[PDB]
RNA sequence: ACCUCGAUGUCGACUCAUCUCAUCCUCGAGCUGAAGCAGGUUCGAAGGGUUCGGCUGUUCGCCGAUUAAAGAGAUACGUGAGUUGGGUUCAAACCGUCGUGAGACAGGUUGGUCCCUAUCUAUUGUGCCCGUAGGAAGAUUGAAGAGUGUUGCUUCUAGUACGAGAGGACCGAAGCGAGGACACCUCUUAUGCUCCAGUUGUAGCGCCAGCUGCACCGCUGGGUAGUAACGUGUCUAUUAGAUAAACGCUGAAAGCAUCUAAGUGUGAAACUAUCUCAAAGAUUAAUCUUCCCAUUUCGCAAGAAAGUAAGAGCCGUCAAAGACGAUGACGUUGAUAGGUUACAGGUGUAAGCAUAGUGAUAUGUUGAGCUGAGUAAUACUAAUUGCUCGAGGACU
RNA sequence: AGCGAAAUUCCUAGUCGGGUAAAUUCCGUCCCGCUUGAAUGGUGUAACCAUCUCUUGACUGUCUCGGCUAUAGACUCGGUG
RNA sequence: CAAGGAACUCUGCAAAUUAACCCCGUAAGUUAGCGAGAAGGGGUGCUUAUGUAAAAGUAAGCCGCAGUGAAGAACGAGGGG
């Protein structure tokens, strides 16, 4: 099972009218073509994968150890470096175009770090009912509920690990699946995709083949008409 | 290396309408809508005045209200939507770019047109 | 719980920054807390750029932010500015003030800042 | 959104004036009405000169909505009030003359009998 | 809420262990005399190489 | 009545649930006096979920709409140092009764005071120090793990099989779905306290006009980003192993028969996988890449000298982040923030002038005018010509 | 005499009818009233109710279903403590 | 603050809705006084003119989407004890 991937950033949100006569919203993701930093075959490294570099930078940054590492392999000076599992069918330092990997109808998946929300209450995080406000709203009415289930030295006597509670929510690389690719901009090296993409503007996203299916293209056609008078 | 977000406007340039007629709120218009049913093609004329006109480039939306059989109906429309034809009938005047009273008023309260 | 200090309000903030910009336009240098200095400097630059054009409607607009000081009055201060201060900054695209960190205040140990202008 | 115990007017030959929702037909805890959803209703006001009696619970479908829902076209039609039409035990509606226009969001779902008695369909 | 029993002195040391303070920045005045703090105006009333105020 | 009567605040309800299986449905199987459809019995199976209303302090109970289905118990008939005090039985008032009587009901009725700033443990995020065998910058696998994988309708298959008639399949395919969850703000909603328009009065700007403060943001209507959905899009799936119930082959003991004894299998919403997430504090401290120094060398490895140069840290600008710490970027060589410039977008014809009118007003100027957060070119201003720790591959 | 499932009825959530889609509480009515009861009064009774209850019209953030904004808090730095 | 309006709930506890002025009109009951601001409807801006001593007013014209434009403004009805 080979999975082809690419790295990009969410640069905008848009919409379009397509065939079947229905309007669809489109995420705009600038997908930077990448350079093969290395490969790990499943004969010596114990598993198959391909490490890529992206987010290119200048030559005065990228501290001298990593600069010398890049120069040793004649690697493009980049800020970010990530690997994609189960892909070895390429050579060292190859430029990859998403067009050769993704099509106009294939469903894909995106791992993207969500928008950071910092400290969020349990209700804002677990989406439970707010306490009643009639006949006395009570001093607290927006809180966790209750975990009181232990009475006597034999029922609970303590709280269980991993109990739902307020805290840090989001800002994690969530995987969204079955995103129908809408279009490609070869000149500007960008992609337009259906659905929604987590994270803030310019958030780092990794687009790979969906794990719900091996990847089958569908007749996605964009609809345009021209009235004139 | 820079992201101007003009690329957002660039990717959707293939979708712009040809004539893009100009108008504003308080204008009576009869929009033509293509009802394609795969067994017969029906064209419906929906008349009424403009309620608002939002921008945002490709997403210019505008609400048009009709009163048929004593039933008021308001429909939001976008020029960029294919199979939709926009025809201007008359243009009036309004001291705003948004209305709420007309969204809850009745007959004999429409706006007169100015030459 | 209940009735107490009304707290800091946007109206109080705008009145305070108006007073501070009037004072600095009267004097030239203002030593305060850095938090007020940084956000005051933005409106100060906006008003200076507005005053770069000597027109009666612009005078009307800037009167919405001017107040009365002991050193200068609104009528006195407008003429003073348009006479000497406005022509000098007319050759520079923005950045008409300098905010420099002062030491911690003797009363609250907050890192004060001094805002100045005119080279 | 329209919900249970929401009295709205009727739009056909019944003789009733107002009628309220009691429960939306279908899976439990849906609790959210939409266009074309079949519901159980109880008449609120009715004259004997019609063909309905007070206190009887029957089945109806909402056709016009004050809330408004957005259609797949992307053009969102709304109404300033809520309208419901009673249906007799199946796709066939009790009434013969419909008052006011209707929408096409239920044409693909059948209900050709209702549109055969409607003047305009959106 | 009251404790079950009074806190131990070593527990107090644990409480104040992470409460330990650090030092702060220092900088020699590039134009004025004795040392001052970083990104500050010197006792001579100036930013580095920027006479703006009287010393006293 | 054996801890407790020198302390367990207790019932129902809301939020929050959890555990088990004597299993409600969804799943499957065996059998049936089960033609099919509608059934019944028993078993495996706890993966998931299993309503809203009327009466009532009430569980229960009754009715209605139902829903694929409205399971059975327990966690002190869970849940007050989370909430209300809704029933009693503090006291007060009243009805009937009991007693001669104060009073009482093993009756009811009326209104009838809910304290705690968390020390540890447990939890959630969050960090500092140090360790992993010189140090730093990175990429990683993953031993054990955590999430959830629910289900209905319609159409075709097909009125085929079946029965005769009524009626009406097994299996399979497609679409529509419901509950819950994930993400976003292109649309649409909701706001939008340094956006705008109008509008009233007041007090002012020497007066008019025009402005500011006040009157909840003074009020009303919109509106940039922002945030959430009532909005969109997706998820529920697919597959495999071992299997439960159950179905078998060969085949004996027991020349027969025989799914069992050996061998062989088939076989479930159950288990493990597949998918999502985290990670070597995984001290059992794992793997790999690069770089720094290793300028004989006294001492248990460099202070008898150079004490990193790699980096990290203090400080500033900060925001994709953020309670604070931290995470991430930039510090004159810089676009890090703000300003300028212009753009997007919003309000929607500024002020002022001229014309007609007795004047409010209307007309041209005028799509003018301005616009907190968005967008990019821009060193114009603020990020100092600033400082601290930090090298010798330890030993075999 | 009068009244009566009433601030009095355990049986009883008594019977019937009305509203209530669906009501043990609501209303009218039935009086075997364990133990109603005539000045610890009995039956109707106007104005009044910070008395109680039932139903209805508008109103809705009580509720499906929560979301948004500003302060005072919380937290961070100082002083005191 | 979008919708539904009591469904939540012991029960519309609350909250919310109405409201100041004058112009019409105002039910049953009845002890004739009350009910009653019953209920429910019309409007209040500006300019000019007419208005009487002043207003209230009347006529004409004009604007805003809304004019006791902000602040002080009774929710109501029916039934029972």
């Amino acid at each position: 099972m080979e999975i082809r991937g690419i790295f990009g950033v969410k640069v905008g949100m848009s919409q379009v009218f397509t065939t079947n006569n229905e309007r669809l919203p489109i995420t705009v993701i600038y997908c930077e073509p990448n350079q093969v930093a290395g490969v790990k075959t499943e004969a010596k490294d114990k598993y198959s994968a391909t490490l890529l570099s992206f987010d290119t930078v200048e030559n005065k940054k990228l501290n001298k150890p990593q600069q010398g590492f890049f120069e040793k392999n004649n690697l493009k000076p980049t800020k970010h470096l990530q690997e994609i599992r189960n892909m070895t069918g390429f050579e060292m330092g190859q430029q990859i175009t998403p067009q050769n990997l993704f099509q106009v109808g294939e469903y894909v998946d995106v791992s993207a770090i969500s928008k950071g929300r910092g400290f969020t209450g349990a209700i804002k995080r677990w989406n439970f009912k707010i306490g009643p406000l009639g006949h006395g709203a009570g001093y607290p009415h927006r809180f966790q509920g209750s975990v009181q289930a232990g009475r006597g030295g034999a029922s609970a006597q303590r709280v269980f690990k991993g109990k739902k509670m307020s805290g840090h929510y989001g800002h994690e690389k969530v995987t969204v699946q079955n995103l129908r690719i809408v279009g490609f901009d070869e000149a500007n090296m960008l992609v337009l995709v259906s659905g929604a993409i987590a994270g803030p503007e310019g958030g780092v996203v990794l687009i790979r083949t969906a794990k719900k299916k091996p990847g089958v293209v569908k007749p996605i056609e964009l609809a345009v008409q021209t009235e004139k008078a | 290396k820079i992201n101007k977000q003009a690329l957002i406007d660039l990717v959707e340039q293939k979708q712009l309408k040809a004539y893009v007629p100009e108008f504003s709120a308080g204008d009576e218009v009869n929009v033509a809508i293509k009802l394609k049913e795969k067994e017969k093609v029906r064209i419906q004329n929906f008349t009424g005045t403009v309620l608002r006109r939002r921008g945002k480039g490709i997403s210019e939306t505008f609400i048009v209200r009709k009163t048929t059989d004593g039933i008021p109906i308001e429909k939001n429309f976008q020029i960029h939507n294919p199979n939709i034809s926009i025809e201007l009938k008359r243009r009036g005047k309004v001291r705003r770019a948004y209305i709420s009273y007309m969204r809850e008023r009745s007959g004999k309260a429409a706006k007169i047109k100015e030459r | 719980s209940y009735i107490n200090k009304p707290g800091k309000t946007s109206a109080w903030r705008v009145m305070t920054v108006r007073q501070q910009v009037s004072a600095v336009l009267a004097y030239g240098k203002i030593e305060t807390t850095l938090k007020k200095a940084k956000n005051t400097q933005k409106r100060l630059d906006k008003l200076i750029t507005l005053a770069k054009v000597d027109n009666f409607n612009n005078r009307r607009q800037v009167k919405k932010w001017l107040l009365n000081t002991n050193l200068f009055d609104v009528d006195q201060l407008m003429d003073h500015l348009f006479s000497k201060v406005a022509p000098k900054y007319e050759k520079t695209p923005g950045g008409y003030s300098r905010v420099l960190k002062l030491g911690p205040r003797r009363g609250d140990a907050t890192e004060m800042a001094i805002l100045q202008l005119t080279d | 959104m329209v919900s249970f115990m929401t009295r709205l007017n009727v739009a056909d030959n019944t003789g009733a004036k107002q009628v309220g929702i009691i429960k939306v037909l279908g899976s439990t805890r849906k609790r959210y009405a939409f266009l074309g959803d079949v519901v159980v209703v109880s008449v609120k006001d009715a004259i004997p000169s019609g063909m309905v009696k007070k206190g009887q619970v029957l089945r109806a479908v909402i056709v016009r909505t004050k809330k408004g829902q957005q259609r797949k076209d992307g053009t969102h039609l709304k109404f300033d009030d809520n309208a419901c039409v009673l249906i007799k035990e199946d796709k066939s509606p009790r009434g013969t003359r419909i008052f006011g226009p209707v929408a096409r969001e239920l044409r693909e779902r059948g209900y050709n009998k209702i549109l055969s008695l409607a003047v305009e369909v959106v | 809420a009251v404790q079950q029993r009074r806190s131990s002195k070593h527990r107090r040391d644990k409480r104040r262990s992470h409460d330990a303070l650090t030092a702060q920045a220092l900088s020699v005045c590039q134009k004025c005399g004795k040392k001052k703090l970083f990104h500050r105006v010197c006792s001579c009333g100036m930013y580095g190489d920027l006479r703006v105020k009287k010393a006293y």
